């Protein structure tokens, strides 16, 4: 922080952890909305099949 | 290194952008597989009847 301000490491993290907690709020929330646990098959296909 | 730094980054953010592209055509081919699939289970069961 005080010995830079080309870039904000911090800041980037930050953006890191709240995209990585927004996968799963979408996953959770289109899980939800549609009401089945397998949905477009983005996970264990052999539930799908 | 400074150089070598910057065209790593640069790079690998486009690829990052590509990768999410990928993402797009495969969520797009699997939607029309997935109606296809309805549609092959309704002709069996009319076949059934």
């Amino acid at each position: 922080m005080a010995q830079v301000i080309n870039t904000n490491s911090l800041s980037l993290i930050t953006q890191n952890n709240i995209n990585k907690n927004q996968s799963a709020l979408s996953s959770s929330i289109e899980r939800l909305s549609s009401g089945l646990r397998i949905n477009s098959a983005k996970d264990d296909a052999a539930g799908q099949a | 290194i400074a150089n070598r730094f910057t065209s790593n980054i640069k790079g690998l953010t486009q690829a990052a952008r590509n990768a999410n592209d990928g993402i797009s055509v495969a969520q797009t081919t699997e939607g029309a597989l997935s109606e296809i699939n309805n549609n092959l289970q309704r002709i069996r069961e009319l076949t059934v009847q």
